[PDB]
RNA sequence: AGGGUGAAAAGAACCCCCAUCGGGGAGUGAAAUAGAACAUGAAACCGUAAGCUCUCAAGCAGUGGGAGGGGGACCAGACCCUGACCGCGUGCCUGUUGAAGAAUGAGCCGGCGACUCAUAGGCAGUGGCUUGGUUAAGGGAACCCACCGGAGCCGUAGCGA
RNA sequence: ACCCAGAGCUAGCUGGUUCUCCCCGAAAUGCGUUGAGGCGCAGCAGUUGACUGGACAUCUAGGGGUAAAGCACUGUUUCG
RNA sequence: GGCCAGUGAGACGAUGGGGGAUAAGCUUCAUCGUCGAGAGGGAAACAGCCCGGAUCACCAGCUAAGGCCCCUAAAUGACCG
RNA sequence: CGGUAGGGGAGCGUUCCGUGUUAGGGAGAAACGCGUGCGUGAGCCGCGUUGGACGAAGCGGAAGCGAGAAUGUCGGCUUGA
RNA sequence: UCGGAGAGAGGCUCGGUGAAAUAGACAUGUCUGUGAAGAUGCGGACUACCUGCACCUGGACAGAAAGACCCUAUGAAGCUU
RNA sequence: UCGCCCAUUAAAGCGGUACGUGAGCUGGGUUCAGAACGUCGUGAGACAGUUCGGUCCAUAUCCGGUGUGGGCGUUAGAGC
C-alpha cells in the first residue's frame, strides 16, 4: 500500500501550488486535454499513412479456424492407448 | 466508461506475432509513372513505426497486445 | 516622418544538402559504405571502389580508405584491406576493460 | 582544545566541543598550554611551554541550546527550517602544574 | 438570518441609590468569576493597572553585540522583561530576461474555500494460485460472509488482403 | 426586454491551488503546424532495467578553402 | 530500452559576422562565460564584470579577487622616477 | 549534500472506523490559554489554572484531511474621526 | 484695466447627535547618485526638538472603473453584398 | 503654440521643469453616440478632408508648504 499524492498541499510535500503542471497553457487548465494522437495541426500519423491492404473496405480479417494443437504439446499429457485424442479428452 | 478503440487509427497499425507495431509506407497510390522501379519496391513493404510515435499509437487504441521490448 | 518600407525581392535558398566526405582517409569501411557524396568528380574513383550515378564513391570490399594523388592536379580514392591487426593485453585500454569487467563480476 | 583558545584558571569550569571518547566523570590533562601567568608571568618561545600540562576533570556532555538554521530565498517558495543542537562538553579545571622554564617579566 | 440559565424557576421576598433603566447587599443554588444581553468563551478591536523606556531625531522596524534599570513567596557565573549606543538588513505573494519596486493582489481577525469519484487502458509495488489462472450475473435465517455458479475472459501458432 | 430552464454552456485566456525533511535537477533550441503568448516529436530532467567501456590529458593520420596572402583566372583600377 | 516531467518569451558580456548610421540597455545567427535557478567577498549603491560554488556548529586559523590617511579591517611602509 | 520549473524517497498532524461498552476520567476528560522538556521539522510530551464530561495509546484502516494571498466568500471589528 | 466694500448661507469656536470612499505593515525628510532606465524605504551628503489647529494642493506613478484607444482570441453580437 | 500686422518701447531673448502646473481653473482644438458637404465604397460604411451640436468628480491620511499654538528642553525658578 503506497500512499498516493494528495497534490497541492504545501511546497514541502513537493507537488504544490500549480501541482506539477508548470506554468499556464493548454495542459495546465482544468478539463479534457486534447485529442490523443493529435500532432498539433500537423497531419497526424494515423491520417497520413495508407491502411493495411485488406482492411480498407470489406474483407474480414483472417480469423483463425481449427484450434491448433501440436504433436509436441500432446506428449506432455500422457495416456498409453490414448483413447480418441479429440475435442472431448483434451 | 470502457475505452472505445480509435478505429480511425487502428486500421493503419497492425501488430506482428512477436508484438511490434507495423504500418504501410506512404507515397505509392498515384503519380507512379514518374518514380523509379527501385523506389516503388521500398514503398511496397511494411516496417515498424518509429520509437518516437509509439506513444500516440498505443495511446490511441488500447487493445493491441503490443510489446515495447521488455 | 512615418515613411513606407520597401519590400525585398530576395529571401529564397535550399537547405544545405549534406555533401562531402563521409568516410575519411585511413579509416574503416564496408562492402557498400558511402565514402563521398560529391556534386561532381572532385575526387575520382580508384581501385576496389565503386562509383555511382551521382558520382557517389563507395567501397566494394573491407579495409581502410586511401586518398591517393592522381597525376596532373586531381585526387583518387582507393580501398585497401589490412593484413594483421595485433592486440596486446599489456596496454591501457585492455587493462581497463578487464578491470571494469572484473569489477562488474565482483559486485554481482 | 578544539582548535580554539581559552584563558583558563584553576577551580573554575569551561564549555568546549564534545570530547570524543571522554566519560562523564573522568579527569584529563590538556597538553597544549600556550601561556602561563602569575606575579612573574612566562610566555613561550615555540608553542607549549615545555613540560607544562593543565589538569582538569570532565563534568557532563550535554548538548547546546538550539540554534535555528533557516534557508530562505525571495519569492521562490524556498522556506527551509532546520534546528541544530551542537554537542558540547563541560570541564572543570583543578590545577595548573608549574612551569619551570623561560622566566620573563621585568 | 436568528439553537444550548439550571437537575429543579428554586428566575432574586426584604433593604439601600432611585421617576425609570440598571446597580450593590440579602435570599435561593453544587456554581450567580450560571442573573435572563444568562453554558465552554480563541483572535482582531477597545481599555485599566504595574516593570523598564523614548522630546537632536533619519526609521520594512528586525537581527549580532549589549550600557543602565527591573524580577520569580524557590539562596543560579543560570533564566526572563526592558533596552543607552554600534554594526548589518531593498515587506510578502503572483510573475518575469529582469520586480524594494512607483507592476498585480490583500483594511485587520476568525471560519468556509480547489487534481476528487465511477468505470475502463497502460505501467510499477505487493500478495495468491502455477494440476494454467479467474469467475460475471445470479443464488445466501438480507448487507458483509461461508459455500455454490466455469457462461465468458486472459495465456497455449504463426503467416498472408 | 426581463424571468426560469438547457447549464457546473465553453474560455488553447487571467487569477488561485493549504503540513515537514532528505536526494537528484532542467529549458527558454530545431522541426511542423488557420501556428506564432497553444500543441506535437526531437533536444535537455527524474526514475528503473539492459549493454558495454569511455571521460579528462598528450600524440599521430585524414579531407577541407576560412584568416592571411596573391593578381595566373573572373571583375575592377591608376600611371607610363 | 521501460515508466513518467517541465521546457519550447530568454537576458547580458567576449569573440566571428550579417542588418542598422560598423547609432542603440537595438535586432539576427554562430562559438563560449555568467544570470536565469547562486548566496558570500571586491566593485560607494549596482541580475548579467572580477573572485568563488552556501550540509550544519566554533567569540579559531590561512588565503582569492581587491586593498593598508579618517569615515571603515590592514604600512601617515620602504627605495627610484 | 546551492538550487526555480520539475521528478524520486522518508515522515508529521486532522476527523471518523476496527481493536474498545479498553485505562484514564466530577479526587476533573474534551477544550482554552502557558512551559528555563524533547525532534531535522511538520509536531510531540508533562504542567496546574479557567473549564465541566468525555475519551489516549499501540497495531491497523478511510477521507468533506492541513490555507496568507483567488478585486475569493460569511461573520465580527477597526481606520478616516 | 484692477481691484475694493458690504448683506446673507457656510467655513471657525462651544455644546448635542454622528457618517463615508480608503487602508500589506507603516517609527512615512531635501539634494543628487543608483536601480524594471521617474525612490520617505538602496549609496553618499545635507537638513531637521516632540505634538496639535487653521489654511494650500506639488508628490504618494493619490482615490474612483481587471483601458472604452491599440493589438491579440481559429472570442461574442449587430449590419452589408 | 507658432506666425503676420497696428501702436508702442530700454528691450519686446530662447529653453528645462510629465512640450512645469486639470485631486488648482478653463474646454475653443483633438479621440464617442446625431446630422451634413466633397470624395472612396455594389453596400453596410469609410476619409490627421471639412462642417454644426455635444455631461471635466474630490470632505487632505501621509510627505510637502503658508500661518499659528501647546508640551517639553535650555540643569534652581522667574520678569525684562
Amino acid at each position: 500500500r503506497k500512499k498516493g499524492k494528495r497534490k497541492g498541499r504545501g511546497h514541502a510535500a513537493g507537488q504544490g501550488g500549480s501541482c506539477g503542471f508548470g506554468m499556464r497553457g493548454q495542459k495546465s487548465r482544468s478539463g479534457p486535454g486534447i485529442m490523443r494522437g493529435f500532432e498539433g495541426g500537423q497531419m497526424p500519423l494515423y491520417r497520413r499513412i495508407p491502411k493495411l491492404r485488406g482492411i480498407a473496405g470489406g474483407m474480414r480479417a483472417g480469423l483463425p479456424k481449427y484450434v491448433p494443437i501440436n504433436l509436441r504439446d500432446i506428449e506432455v499429457a500422457g495416456f498409453k492407448e490414448g483413447e480418441e485424442v479429440s475435442l472431448e479428452s483434451l | 466508461y470502457k475505452m472505445k478503440t480509435h478505429k480511425a487509427s487502428a486500421k493503419r497499425f497492425r501488430v506482428t506475432g512477436k508484438g511490434k507495431i507495423v504500418r504501410r509506407r506512404a507515397g505509392k497510390q498515384h503519380l507512379l509513372a514518374k518514380k523509379n522501379t527501385k523506389r516503388k519496391n521500398r514503398l511496397s513493404k511494411l516496417i515498424q513505426v518509429d520509437r518516437s510515435d509509439y506513444d500516440n499509437v498505443i495511446g490511441a487504441l488500447p487493445y493491441l497486445k503490443v510489446n515495447r521490448k521488455v | 516622418h512615418k515613411k513606407g518600407a520597401g519590400s525585398t525581392k530576395n529571401g529564397r535558398d535550399s537547405k544545405g544538402q549534406r555533401l562531402g566526405v563521409k568516410i575519411y582517409g585511413d579509416q574503416v569501411a564496408k562492402p557498400g559504405a558511402i565514402i563521398i557524396r560529391q556534386r561532381g568528380t572532385k575526387f575520382h574513383p580508384g581501385k576496389n571502389v565503386g562509383i555511382g550515378k551521382d558520382h557517389t564513391i563507395f567501397a566494394l570490399i573491407d579495409g581502410l580508405v586511401k586518398f591517393e594523388k592522381y597525376g596532373p592536379d586531381k585526387k583518387k580514392v582507393s580501398v585497401y584491406p589490412r593484413e594483421i591487426q595485433p592486440e596486446n593485453p599489456n596496454s591501457y585500454r585492455a587493462r581497463k576493460r578487464e578491470n571494469f569487467r572484473l569489477q562488474r563480476e565482483k559486485k554481482k | 582544545i578544539g582548535s580554539r583558545q581559552y584563558i583558563v584558571i584553576p577551580g573554575r569550569w569551561i564549555y568546549t566541543q564534545r570530547l570524543k571518547g571522554a566519560t562523564v566523570n573522568d579527569k584529563i590533562v590538556l597538553n597544549k598550554v600556550l601561556l602561563v601567568g602569575t606575579k612573574a608571568s612566562t610566555y613561550i618561545g615555540t608553542p607549549i611551554v615545555t613540560n607544562a600540562a593543565v589538569h582538569a576533570v570532565v563534568e557532563e556532555q550535554l548538548l547546546d541550546d538550539k540554534v535555528i538554521v533557516f534557508k530562505y530565498k525571495k519569492k521562490k517558495n524556498y522556506r527551509r527550517n532546520i534546528g541544530h543542537r551542537q554537542p558540547i562538553t563541560r570541564i572543570k579545571i583543578t590545577g595548573i602544574t608549574g612551569y619551570e622554564d623561560y622566566p620573563a617579566s621585568t
